[PDB]
C-alpha cells in the first residue's frame, strides 16, 4: 500500500492564505492522480481540487474556483494545496487521495490520514 | 448531471447478519464505473468496491456487490463489528468532480 | 445386455431427506444410468443444466456420480446455482461457478409438511466465514458474534449457529418445503464406470 | 557470455507512449532477454507471438531486438499483425507478411483517458498510399482531398491529416485506448546480441 503524509493544517483567518503538502511514496508518481477532498466537521464530503499525474491537467469545485490553485513536482516526490482567501464555510478536514488514473476521473484507491483546516477570528 | 442514493437500509441491524444496500441511478451510468467506501466515525474513507464488480486490495471477500443500468447492489454477506460505519454512492467517470451522496449508517440494536 | 440399473431410486425416493447444513452425498459407479427415467417424468418442477443437454445425457460415460440430496424452502431454491448468493448458498451449499452438471427440485408439501410444524430441517444461520464448493459443515460450535468468547454457552452475543425451518401445509409456496438433489459428473485416471442406457 | 539486464521493462513502463503516426523505436542490444517479466506482469493481455512461441522466449538468441512503442484504438488491436489491411495499418504501422515477433497490448483506459476530451493521441487519417513495412510517417504536410490547391491553409477540403481519437473513461470498452508494443527480431544469421537466461 502506498502511504501518504497529509501536513500542512493550521488556524489562518477570514481572507488569509494556507499550504497544504501530501507526501506520497509506494507507486510511480508520473503514472496516477492526486485528489484533494474536503470533509467539513460532521457534515457531508466535497471534492475540492484534483490533478493529473503527469502534473499540468488541473480541476477545482466552483466554491474554491480562482481562490485555490493546485501545483506538485516529481522532484520531492509530493502535492501542493496553495489556497487564498478563505471564507468561514472553507473550515474542514482535508484528505488528500490518489485516483486509479492518470488524468483526474475514476475513484480513489488509499486515503491519507487528514489534516484539521480551520477559519476562526 | 448523475444522481444516486436512494438510501433506506440504515435501520440499526445486529452483528452478524445479511444487509443488501440499493444504490439507484437515473442514467444506467456506462461501463459500470461505480465504487464503495467505507468509513468509521473518525478516519478517512477507504474504497471497498469499484468498477461495481471489483473488489479493490486489503478488502475481505465479506463484501460484494453487483448492478447494471440504473440499479447497483451492495451485498455484505455478514457484519464483523467494524462494518458498522458510513457507506456511499460514487459515481465516478464524467466531468469529475467527483461525487459523494448522502450515505448509509448501519448502526447497533 | 443393459444391466446393473444405477440406484437412483433410492435417492430420489428416500423416505427421510438430509437437512440442507447436513446434506447427503451418495457416489455412484459400476451402474448404468437412465437418466431418461429422471427427465421424462412429470412431478419435476425445475431441472436446470448447467453446459449439459437433458438429451445427450443418454449418451455419456464417467467416473463418478455425485448425489447431493437436502431439503430447503420455495425462495431457496433459486440460490442452488453457480454464482448465487443468499442465505441457504452462503451458508449451507456452494456450487462451483464453472459447474457442470444439473439441479433437480420438486415441491414436498405433502411429506415434508406437517400440521402442527414439521422442524426435523434445518439451515446454517450464522457463520464467520463462506464455504469452499462442495464442502460440508455440520459443527454445533456457538457463534461468537461479539468479543466475547461463549466457550460453547449460549447468551449475548453467542448464538446457535442453526435456526429451526417452519413447515406447514398451508405456508405459502416460497416457504414450503422442497426436495433438491444436485447431480454433479467428475473425471478422474480412474475407470469410467457411470455409462449412459446406449 | 553477457550479464546485464536491458530496458525491456522501461520500454513497458514508459510513462508516455507516442501516437501510433509518429511511434518509437528502441533498438535492444546486450541483453539477457528475461521475457518472464512480460508474461508474469499482471495484464499483459494478448500475448501473440509470430514464427515464435511465447514459451520459447529464453532457449533463443536474436540478432537484433526492435522494440516499437505507440497507443491504438481497441478495435484496431487486431489489425497490427501480419497479412492485416484497414484504416491504422494502411498509413501509419505496417507490419510485413513475413513477420517473426511479438505484438503485445493491454488496455490502457486508467491511463490515457481524458474526461475533458483527449486531443494528443493523433492518427493519421490521409495519405494516398499504404505504407511499407516499418516507415514512420511524421509528415505534417497537408493533403489534396478537393479540386481547390491547399497551398499551405487548411479548410474544406484541405484537412490536416492528423487528429486524435479522443478518449473518455465513458467510451466503450470496444474503443478505450490500447496501448500497444511490438517486438519484432530476426533469428539466426549474425552474431547474437540479445540471448534468453542460460
Amino acid at each position: 500500500e502506498v502511504q501518504l503524509l497529509d501536513s500542512g493544517g493550521g488556524l489562518v483567518q477570514p481572507g488569509g492564505s494556507l499550504r497544504l503538502s501530501c507526501a506520497v511514496s509506494g507507486f510511480t508518481f508520473s503514472n496516477y492522480a492526486m485528489n484533494w477532498v474536503r470533509q467539513t466537521p460532521g457534515k457531508e464530503l466535497e471534492w475540492v481540487s484534483a490533478i493529473s499525474g503527469t502534473g499540468d491537467d488541473t480541476h477545482y469545485a466552483d466554491s474554491v474556483r480562482g481562490r485555490f490553485t493546485i501545483s506538485s513536482d516529481n522532484s520531492k516526490n509530493t502535492v501542493y494545496l496553495q489556497m487564498n482567501s478563505l471564507r468561514v464555510e472553507d473550515t474542514a478536514i482535508y484528505y488528500c487521495a490518489k485516483a486509479i488514473s492518470r488524468y483526474p476521473w475514476g475513484c480513489l484507491d488509499y486515503w491519507g490520514q487528514g489534516t484539521l483546516v480551520t477559519v476562526s477570528s | 448531471e448523475i444522481v444516486l442514493t436512494q438510501s433506506p437500509g440504515t435501520l440499526s441491524l445486529s452483528p452478524g447478519e445479511r444487509a443488501t444496500l440499493s444504490c439507484r441511478a437515473s442514467q444506467s451510468v456506462s461501463n459500470s464505473y461505480l465504487a464503495w467506501y467505507q468509513q468509521k466515525p473518525g478516519q478517512a474513507p477507504r474504497l471497498l468496491i469499484y468498477g461495481a464488480s471489483s473488489r479493490a486490495t486489503g478488502i475481505p471477500d465479506r463484501f460484494s456487490g453487483s448492478g447494471s443500468g440504473t440499479d447497483f447492489t451492495l451485498t455484505i454477506s455478514r457484519l464483523e463489528p467494524e462494518d458498522f460505519a458510513v457507506y456511499y454512492c460514487q459515481q465516478y467517470g464524467t466531468s469529475p468532480r467527483l461525487t459523494f451522496g448522502g450515505g448509509t449508517k448501519v448502526e447497533i440494536k | 445386455n443393459i444391466t446393473n440399473l444405477c440406484p437412483f431410486d433410492e435417492v430420489f425416493n428416500a423416505t427421510r431427506f438430509a437437512s440442507v447444513y447436513a446434506w447427503n452425498r451418495k457416489r455412484i459407479s459400476n451402474c448404468v444410468a437412465d437418466y431418461s427415467v429422471l427427465y421424462n417424468l412429470a412431478p419435476f418442477f425445475t431441472f436446470k443444466c448447467y453446459g449439459v443437454s437433458p438429451t445427450k445425457l443418454n449418451d455419456l460415460c464417467f467416473t463418478n456420480v455425485y448425489a447431493d440430496s437436502f431439503v430447503i424452502r420455495g425462495d431457496e431454491v433459486r440460490q442452488i446455482a453457480p454464482g448465487q448468493t443468499g442465505n441457504i448458498a452462503d451458508y449451507n451449499y456452494k456450487l462451483p461457478d464453472d459447474f457442470t452438471g444439473c439441479v433437480i427440485a420438486w415441491n414436498s408439501n405433502k411429506l415434508d409438511s406437517k400440521v402442527s410444524g414439521n422442524y426435523n430441517y434445518l439451515y446454517r444461520l450464522f457463520r464467520k466465514s463462506n464455504l469452499k464448493p462442495f464442502e460440508r459443515d455440520i459443527s454445533t460450535e456457538i457463534y461468537q458474534a461479539g468479543n466475547k468468547p461463549c466457550n460453547g454457552v449460549a447468551g449475548f452475543n453467542c448464538y446457535f449457529p442453526l435456526r429451526s425451518y417452519s413447515f406447514r401445509p398451508t405456508y405459502g409456496v416460497g416457504h414450503q418445503p422442497y426436495r433438491v438433489v444436485v447431480l454433479s459428473f467428475e473425471l478422474l485416471h480412474a475407470p469410467a464406470t457411470v455409462c449412459g442406457p446406449k
